[PDB]
């Protein structure tokens, strides 16, 4: 899970 | 043990104080959107990893990707260049990893959501995490640095109304  | 509560707008540390807090991207700050990617965090129970581990790991400098870590870490804002000045402003300066702490929470939303943190950006939104008033991290340090024993923190997320999950954390 990325958060960009 | 400390059981924090988060109702969409307020993060409560029982017996200590109430902190402004926000979850979800701007159009997704709603309890009924909590299974949409980057929306308000799903309701349930989460463990906080408050052990202070210093600078967060950088997984890919070119793409501004921070690696996951299970503790309290800092965001390397001082070296941000170009696009990472934008992207890391959405982290803030501090983040605390959250992990689902029971099966019901973990199975929420088909299990498709994750990577949750508490962090202290001042944007008024959060990419599927919980943005908290920065003073929370200063209270956390003060309340824990003099304690010698076990330090166990959880947060229960429970939205009791349809109100927007925005506690006014955008910088004034």
């Amino acid at each position: 899970h990325h958060h960009h | 043990a400390v059981r924090l509560t988060f109702d969409g707008q307020k993060l409560t540390w029982p017996g200590i104080g109430i902190f402004k807090a926000t979850t979800g991207l701007p159009d997704l700050q709603w309890p009924d959107k909590q299974c949409v990617p980057d929306a308000a965090i799903p309701e349930g129970n989460y463990k906080l990893f408050i052990q202070f581990q210093g600078e967060a790991p950088i997984r890919n400098a070119a793409d501004c990707d921070l690696g996951p870590s299970w503790g309290w870490s800092t965001i390397p804002r001082g070296q941000a260049a170009g696009t990472c000045e934008i992207y890391w402003a959405n982290w803030g300066y501090n983040r605390i990893r959250l992990e689902s702490a029971d099966e019901k929470t973990r199975k929420a939303c088909g299990g498709k959501r994750g990577g949750f943190y508490i962090h202290d950006s001042t944007k008024g939104y959060s990419h599927g995490c919980i943005e908290v008033e920065p003073v929370f991290f200063r209270i956390l340090k003060q309340e824990t640095e003099k304690e010698n024993g076990e330090k166990t923190f959880t947060v229960n997320v429970k939205y009791v109304s349809g109100q927007q999950t925005n506690g006014g954390t955008k910088q004034g």
